[PDB]
């Protein structure tokens, strides 16, 4: 007996001036056969905050189903809602209450602060958040993440100067890195969904990915 | 602003002290009988550390507000109570 | 009274009403002798059964414990079962430790000890019983008598029970030591004999003797015999 | 309506509290004065009886090297009291390597009084303390429980039966110039101790403490002297 | 006037027959503000009113929050309300928890009466005093279950219990007929009507003296106060008589 | 799962006539793979002490953050600041409480008191040596020498900055698992303040 | 798996072990009596109906709190009638008995935390 | 495990008179820290205890069973008979019998009231036995049936008894590594204790 | 790992120690006192595991005080040994696998001085000298060669410094520097540290 399997996925957060951007290919794939195509891995939060959740699947739902209902308890109590800043810690704390039986998952959050600014966190599967600007990660990382780096944030380029992110480029920019890193990897492909979010609400988008 | 009502000159005036702090934004003058008050204020300071430890954030005068009146209202039948809190608050 | 109705308050001179009262009624029962001699010891006593609607067998009172203790009780029936169990169980509790026999002392002071448990903490009655036990160690005979507080005495003629007093008057006159059984069931006899409200009857005594054998309990046949000679 | 500790009054005044007072006004009295650098805790002896020995009944007890301790009331109670205190004392002394301040244990005993007052199945601790000592950082302290659950931190108060006539003494006469020097304390404490007491030097014991010197009796030839010089007054 | 002896406590029987603290607490209960809870074919308003400690100080919250498909009201004792209503909030999440669809309100008042029919049995325990309006709509059209100090709910279709509030009733009862289509303005004016009764003479509804609110099809369990109830609170007719 | 973050690191700190300076690096590895560049590690609790963070990530993270919530519970009751002992035993309690089961930190609390400055040490094992020159992680080592070379507790202020940028550079170029940035951290009566913060190329082009 | 959220009274013992059962016959032999009676329960529950465990428990309940108190020997004259094992020694009274205990605790501490007032 | 310290105790039973003699060393493995160290216990005064093996539950059973004895002296009344000793140190020593001690204890002592000589021993856990004419145990204890088997011979008196203990002790135990370097003999006659200290090989 | 020796004499329980930290290669302090004081009259050396030690030491110092503090006297050096011991032996049996060292000392006022040898399973002896740590292996024959039944306080002092001079010259690690503290009836002295340049 082992409590624990893989079940691969990508997660990709960009966090722009305001505007944060969180995508995720779609299949449920263990051992060496696939399950499904579809299995959405970006579940919405509130009105302006998006998780995404990869690593196995068994406790990437136990978590949603978690902070969901944490959060109502938190509007109940306090009459408010959760910002971006609280959640971070919130699902620290989640996380490091089992530090002795982890957790097999690999959480981003993205969404907007305070004021129109761009934030994305990262954890850990023991739990540790960290706040970034492009982190990405989850089972096909090491590919997705050095591309962006040299693409948002110039490094190791001289003579080039500065430009701030603008919302065309995000979205071209991601469709294009997950088609190079979809025919390399073995657990990516399939049906890729995006999670765009401003300050007016969520807008969704699907695009086709190395059909399989 | 709350009066003291010192009952001898050899009493140090800054041994009683109506007002407390509660946290960097938050005070009260209690009333009334004094241990049960001390009480009150010492789980109300250990659930705001404990708020602001767990959230990350700063404290809403009502989100403590709900919290003592909860704790007060555990008058009736373990380290539970027995009589009512014959205290009073004003939080500001 | 206000300070009566309750085991746990002290009246306003120093007593406990709730244990004279016990006492009282243990002393409002069925009169019992012991008595003790140089050779060994006897236990009489008497039964409510007169009726022949009720038997010989089935229920019985003076129950042996072991082999060398045998107890009899003078209050209420249905109240000394559940002490007598726990004295044969603190006997065997003994035994397996400390191979060898209880000694009647340390079994007279654990019963008297569990006894008093149920004086001093609140909302329980007291027992109503005092029972007498004999117990024959180190070729030495053994009397003690129990009260409901519970206070042990090295007793030798006891005629506590019903009408206990002119028992004890009786007594104080016909003991002088130096005896064998055969003449203190007899003087056990004319002890009962004075206060019986009728004629002893081959099924109304119950002598036990604890001579060095044993607790050989009289045989009806044989309780007949003594009762005619 | 004064039968049970969780029931009120018409109007309030919780009674067994008060009734615990009263019974706490009918000990010996006891004193406490602090000056420069020095404290004393003075006390006095209700009865002689030359059969019992001074050593085992007596009311300075010791609860650290820098906090002392002298209560007035039934002495079981007390005893509990000072026992609990000493445990709390070397326990916090564990947990923190620092010597306990006298805020802090006071507090500690006061709470502990406090508790035994929340349901209708244990009395309260009928005792009142005169917790003094010496900080960490050197500043002299005082303080005052009380049954119920309230501490003051007094300068030069009183306890015990007889308390209101001693303390307007002491109220009428403490001034900086009598707590300049070391022995004037000791004169003003004597002074003021002698006044409910019929005879001095019978019946009085004193406890000097000073600047981490620990916790030290006199001894009665050293209150007699102090007595006789006391008593040039002209 | 033999009844001293038998109504110290509520775990003894009368001679006639009747536990005295339960008539007792349902007399306590009437100490509070008038509450109409009427309902129609898509939508259920639930319009109560709102005392004053004093013109310096603020009101009372009447209309309390449980979930996204119910809201309750609540008459009498404020002690209770909020110990009562965490165990509603606590229910809730737990369905919504285990299983993943919204707890139907007749399970979850028979919970709440199971729950408050436990103290009026044991020894050194009072039963409590609240008059709660529960409302909500689930699946089968919304409910209105009303909720008394003894462990004894009833279902309903428009009541106000509270304060005082008979006439409250006499003129919900009258008007008993087209609460059945309407749209969402007509039932309110109709509850604000009906809660006008309740109110003194020569004293009109002002801003700061209603809840409305409205849970009904497409819309989740929603608190109207302040100056957002102004538009509801504009036809009115002009006055009783 | 897999390794959770910060395999090793590096930092320093050095008390002198003028208070307590702490540096320290920013990699938190994850085995093999780089996961970031730029995670704070010079923990603040209050204005007047400063934690440190070495071993794992999370663990540390949770410990200090107790720990700030107990000072300032101290804080708010007694009404007077606690010490730097209190405080270093206080965790050591804590972590000591769990051994064996696999917790791994080094934590160097520091600050100034009425006692003047401080810089106790504890660990996971339990002992809470103090000393007056420390360093701790993966990348201690290689710094020791330099730091213990130069070190002579009559330093300036400038001088001590230099030092400190010294041994970090020093130990980083070497080392395979420190890098990144360099923070560095003063200690005085009215609190710490921020010094200055920069990046290993620079310090490598200056120092060429 | 509980934080913080006086040492010497309680101390020296490691969190590793508690969590981690010794010998075997542990959880067999600490927790005895209570496996048995809850054994029973469920038996008189399943076969005879709610009403017998509800009232045998509410009996041992009542029985219970009428000892002395908690730092002084248990006589436990009754409920041993009660609940059979009137006469059936053994490996629980010749063993350690906890008359002759080998440490003992303070009066008011002990009394305050049968209490649960701790 | 009972190599981690050092032990060896007899006992014999001639007229009247018993004897019992135990080895003086305390030493951790192949080191040695003393040379002093008692594993003799004056329990009673005509009545002895002969610990031996591990001893840092030597130390332990020792104070229990002290403590126990005074508690059954103090409330019987009248000393203990020798033969209750026996069956006490069997309860003490199955009362951890999951968790088992580390003693082999050896009992001898006289009756109170017969003086009849009383021998017996146990094991690691508690199994009474008694053996007429002698019993052993210990660390060394193979080599000593050997010797002791021959050299006996019963209805001795004190003298030989003496020299028969002297004899299958010392020069039986020094054929091993630990358990050496001493030899404490004591003799119990009828009316008066009597102690000795013999010497032996000093390696 | 560590060195621990105490002789003993008339009239004193004079012991030594090694002022000295530990790491994995690293010496972290080079002057830590381990002798962790009881009472005026009390001393108790005390090497082991890292944290268990100073842990262990903390508790059983924070308990003699109660004692002087609760009844007015003070205990004696047999008392304290063996309620040290069995503090020990219970709490190490009970669920924590410890490794700690132990040398207790003490000088009472009826039968001179008094030094004890404890080891890591909760013995008690009472030798006239003994040794911990490594070293002792080196240096007990040294110890018991030179040392006379009877030995004054002048000679005791260099005993004690050829002793460490042998385990200085023969020894694979680098105690750099040792601390020596001597008992006597007017409470603990102190002597000038032992430093090898």
């Amino acid at each position: 007996f082992s409590p624990y399997v893989f079940n691969g996925g990508t997660i990709l957060a960009i966090a722009g001036e305001d505007f944060a951007i969180v995508a995720s290919d779609t299949r449920l794939s263990e051992g060496f056969s696939i399950h499904t195509r579809d299995s959405p891995k970006c579940y919405k939060l509130t009105d302006k905050t998006v998780i995404g959740c990869s690593g196995f699947h068994g406790d990437c739902l136990t978590l949603t189903k978690i902070i969901e209902a944490r959060l109502k308890m938190y509007k109940h109590s306090n009459n408010k809602a959760m910002t971006t800043g609280a959640i971070a810690a919130m699902l620290s704390t989640i996380l490091y209450s089992r530090r002795f039986f982890p957790y097999y998952v690999y959480n981003i959050i993205g969404g907007l602060d305070e004021e129109g600014k761009g934030a994305v966190y990262s954890f850990d599967p023991v739990g540790s958040y960290q706040r970034d600007s492009f982190k990405a990660g989850g089972s096909a990382s090491a590919m997705l993440q050095p591309l962006l780096d040299n693409q948002v944030g110039f490094k190791n380029m001289q003579n080039v100067e500065h430009v701030p992110l603008s919302l065309d480029r995000a979205m071209r920019l991601v469709k294009d890195v997950f088609i190079s890193a979809a025919e390399r990897d073995v657990y990516t492909g399939d049906a890729l969904r995006i999670c765009i979010v401003t300050k007016e609400g969520i807008r969704e988008e699907t695009v086709s990915l190395r059909k399989d | 602003a709350v009066e003291k009502r010192i009952t001898s000159p050899l009493m140090e005036p800054s041994s009683i002290e109506k007002i407390v702090e509660i946290d960097a934004h938050i005070g009260c003058a209690m009333s009334g009988l004094i241990a049960d008050a001390k009480t009150l204020i010492d789980k109300a300071r250990v659930e705001t550390q404990n708020h602001w430890f767990t959230y990350n954030e700063t404290m809403t005068v009502e989100s403590v507000t709900q919290a003592v009146s909860n704790l007060a209202l555990q008058f009736g039948e373990p380290g539970a109570m027995s009589r009512p809190f014959g205290v009073a608050l004003l939080f500001g | 009274r206000g300070y009566s109705f309750s085991l746990t308050t002290f009246s306003p001179s120093g007593k406990l009403v709730q244990i004279e009262y016990a006492l009282a009624a243990v002393a409002g029962g069925a009169p019992s002798v012991g008595i003790k001699a140089a050779n060994g010891v006897v236990l009489a006593t008497e039964k409510k059964q007169k009726s022949i609607l009720y038997d010989e067998r089935s229920v019985h009172k003076v129950e042996p414990i072991t082999k060398h203790i045998g107890l009899v009780y003078s209050g209420m029936g249905p109240d000394y079962r559940v002490l007598v169990h726990r004295a044969r169980k603190l006997a065997q509790q003994y035994y397996l430790v400390y191979q060898e026999p209880i000694p009647t002392a340390q079994l007279v002071q654990r019963v008297a000890s569990v006894m008093q448990e149920y004086t001093q903490s609140g909302g329980v009655r007291p027992f109503g019983v005092s029972l007498l036990i004999c117990g024959w160690n180190e070729g030495r005979p053994y009397l003690f008598q129990s009260d409901p507080s519970g206070a042990y005495f090295a007793w030798k003629a006891t005629a506590m029970g019903k009408n206990y007093v002119n028992g004890k008057t009786f007594l104080e006159k016909r003991y002088n030591e130096d005896l064998e059984l055969e003449d203190a069931i007899h003087t056990a006899i004319l002890t009962l004999k004075e206060s019986f409200e009728g004629q002893m009857t081959e099924d109304n005594i119950e002598v036990g003797i604890c001579n060095e054998a044993g607790f050989r309990r009289l045989t009806p046949t044989e309780v007949k015999d003594y009762l005619a000679a | 309506y004064d039968r049970a500790i969780t029931v009120f009054s018409p109007d309030g005044h919780l009674f067994q509290v008060e009734y615990a007072q009263e019974a706490v006004k009918k000990g010996s009295t006891a004193v406490g004065v602090r000056g420069r650098d020095i404290v004393v805790l003075g006390v006095e002896k209700k009865s002689v009886a030359k059969l019992q020995d001074e050593r085992t009944v007596r009311k300075i007890c010791a609860l650290d090297d820098n906090v002392c301790m002298a209560f007035a009331g039934l002495t079981a109670d007390a005893r509990i009291v000072i026992n609990r205190a000493r445990v709390e004392c070397q326990s916090h002394r564990l947990t923190v390597e620092d010597p306990v301040t006298v805020e802090y244990i006071t507090r500690y005993i006061a709470s502990l009084k406090q508790r035994y007052t929340q349901s209708n199945g244990r009395r309260p601790f009928g005792i009142s303390a005169l917790i003094v000592g010496f900080d960490f950082d050197g500043t002299p302290r005082l303080y005052q429980t009380d049954p119920s659950g309230t501490y003051h931190a007094w300068k030069a108060n009183a306890i015990g039966r007889g308390a209101k006539s001693v303390r307007e003494f002491l109220e009428k006469n403490y001034t900086d110039e009598a707590i300049e020097t070391d022995d004037l304390t000791i004169k003003l404490v004597i002074k003021a101790l002698l006044e409910v007491v019929q005879s001095g030097g019978k019946n009085i014991e004193l406890a000097v403490m000073r600047r981490d010197q620990s916790l030290k009796i006199l001894n009665p030839e050293e209150i007699e002297k102090y007595v006789a010089e006391i008593e040039k007054e002209k | 006037m033999f009844r001293n002896q038998y109504d110290n406590d509520v775990t003894v029987w009368s001679p006639q027959g009747r536990i005295h603290q339960i008539e007792y607490a349902m007399e306590a209960v009437k100490q509070g503000s008038a509450t109409v809870g009427l309902k129609s074919k898509t939508h259920a308003v639930l319009v109560a009113l709102k005392r004053a400690q004093s013109e310096l100080a603020a009101h009372q919250k009447k209309i309390l929050h449980v979930d996204n498909h119910i809201g309750i009201s609540i008459a009498g004792l404020t002690a209770d309300a909020r110990l009562l209503c965490n165990f509603m909030r606590q229910e809730c999440l737990d369905s919504r928890f285990v299983f993943d669809r919204p707890l139907p309100v007749s399970r979850l008042v028979s919970l709440i009466g199971s729950k408050t029919q436990i103290p009026t049995q044991r020894y050194g325990r009072r039963p409590y005093g609240v008059g709660l309006l529960i409302a909500g709509y689930d699946d089968m059209g919304p409910h209105i279950f009303q909720t008394c100090p003894s462990a004894n709910y009833f279902d309903c279709r428009a009541m106000s219990i509270g304060a005082r509030s008979q006439s409250a009733r006499t003129y919900l009862e009258r008007h008993m007929s087209e609460f059945m289509e309407c749209n969402l303005n007509e039932l309110v004016k109709h509850g604000l009507r009906a809660l006008r009764e309740t109110l003194p003479a020569e004293q009109d509804l002002t801003t700061k003296n209603v809840s409305i609110g409205i849970v009904g099809k497409d819309l989740e369990f929603t608190i109207y106060d302040d100056d957002d109830v102004s538009p509801f609170l504009e036809g009115l007719e002009e006055r009783p008589q | 799962p897999g390794i959770e973050m910060l395999h090793g690191t590096t930092t320093l700190a050095f008390k002198f006539r003028h208070g307590v300076i702490v540096a320290a690096d920013s990699r938190a590895t994850a085995g093999a793979y780089i996961a970031s560049q730029t995670v704070k590690k010079v923990i603040e609790i209050n204005p007047y002490l400063l934690g440190t963070m070495a071993g794992g990530a999370a663990d540390c993270s949770f410990w200090e953050r107790l720990l700030a919530r107990q000072c300032r519970i101290y804080e708010l009751r007694n009404k007077e600041r606690i010490s730097v002992a209190a405080a270093s035993k206080l965790l050591a309690n804590m972590v000591y409480q769990y051994k064996g089961m696999g917790l791994s930190m080094g934590t160097m609390i520091c600050g100034w008191d009425k006692r003047g400055p401080g810089l106790y040490y504890v660990d996971s094992e339990g002992n809470r040596i103090s000393g007056a020159t420390f360093s701790v992680g993966s990348g201690s080592v290689y710094a020791y020498g330099v730091m213990d070379r130069g070190y002579s507790y009559d330093l300036e202020v400038e001088q001590a900055y230099d030092l400190a940028r010294r041994a970090i550079y020093q130990a980083t170029y070497r080392d395979a698992y420190s890098g990144g940035a360099v923070n560095l951290y003063h200690v005085r009566e009215d609190g710490w303040i921020r010094v200055s913060s920069d990046n290993v190329a620079d310090l490598h082009e200056k120092y060429s | 798996s509980p934080v913080t959220e006086d040492l010497l009274r309680k101390g020296f013992s490691c969190v590793k072990n508690e969590l981690l059962p010794s010998h075997p016959l542990e959880l067999s032999e600490k927790n005895f009596q209570l496996n048995q009676d809850k054994m029973n329960f469920s038996t008189l529950r399943n076969i005879q109906g709610l009403f017998a465990p509800l009232k045998l428990q509410m009996e041992f309940k009542a029985v219970q709190q009428v000892q002395r108190l908690p730092f002084l020997s248990s006589s436990n004259l009754s409920l041993d009638v009660l609940r059979g094992n009137d006469e059936t020694i053994g490996f629980e009274d010749i063993l350690n008995d906890p008359s002759q205990s080998e440490v003992m605790g303070e009066p008011h501490l002990m009394v305050e935390y049968k209490l649960g007032l701790l | 495990i009972m190599s981690y310290n050092g032990g060896a105790v007899m006992a014999m039973k001639g007229k009247n008179c018993v004897a019992i003699a135990a080895d003086r060393r305390f030493g951790i493995q192949a080191q040695m820290v003393t040379t002093d160290f008692q594993k003799i216990f004056p329990m009673g005064d005509r009545l002895y205890i002969g610990l031996a093996g591990l001893a840092t539950d030597v130390q332990t059973v020792a104070q229990r069973l002290k403590f126990r004895l005074n508690l059954y002296e103090l409330k019987e009344g009248r000393q203990i008979k020798p033969y209750t000793l026996m069956s006490m140190v069997a309860n003490l020593l199955y009362e951890k019998r999951f968790g088992p001690y580390y003693t082999e204890p050896v009992i001898a002592g006289l009756d109170p009231k017969t003086f009849k000589p009383f021998i017996c021993s146990l094991d690691l856990i508690g199994c009474p036995m008694v053996t007429d004419d002698f019993v052993v145990s210990g660390t060394c204890a193979e080599q000593m049936y050997g010797m002791c088997e021959s050299l006996w011979e019963p209805n001795m008196d004190p003298d030989h008894l003496f020299e028969t203990i002297s004899q299958a002790m010392l020069n039986a135990v020094d054929r091993d590594a630990v358990s050496g370097m001493g030899v404490i003999v004591h003799i119990i006659e009828k009316d008066k204790i009597t102690t000795r200290t013999l010497k032996a090989r000093m390696d | 790992m560590e060195y621990l020796i105490g002789i003993q004499g008339p009239d004193y329980v004079l012991v030594a120690s090694d002022r000295v930290a530990a790491s994995n290669i690293v010496q972290m302090k080079d002057d830590h006192d381990k002798m962790f004081k009881m009472s005026e009259k009390i001393l108790l050396l005390c090497v082991g595991e890292a944290g268990d030690t100073v842990q262990f030491a903390e508790y059983i110092q924070k308990n003699v005080q109660l004692y002087k503090m609760r009844n007015g006297y003070e205990l004696s050096p047999t008392a304290a040994a063996n309620f040290t011991r069995r503090n020990l032996a219970d709490c190490l049996r009970s669920r924590t696998p410890y490794h700690v060292n132990l040398l207790l000392a003490g000088y009472d006022e009826h039968e001179g001085p008094a030094l004890y040898y404890m080891d890591y399973l909760a013995a008690l002896a009472k030798a006239p000298f003994a040794a911990h740590g490594y070293g002792a292996f080196l240096t007990l024959s040294i110890l018991d060669r030179y040392y006379t039944p009877t030995i004054s306080r002048e000679r005791a002092v260099e005993l004690l410094r050829k002793c460490l001079e042998e385990l200085q010259k023969r020894f694979i690690l680098n105690l750099p520097t040792f601390s020596v503290r001597i008992i006597d009836k007017n409470g603990i002295h102190d002597l000038d540290n032992i430093s090898f340049p």
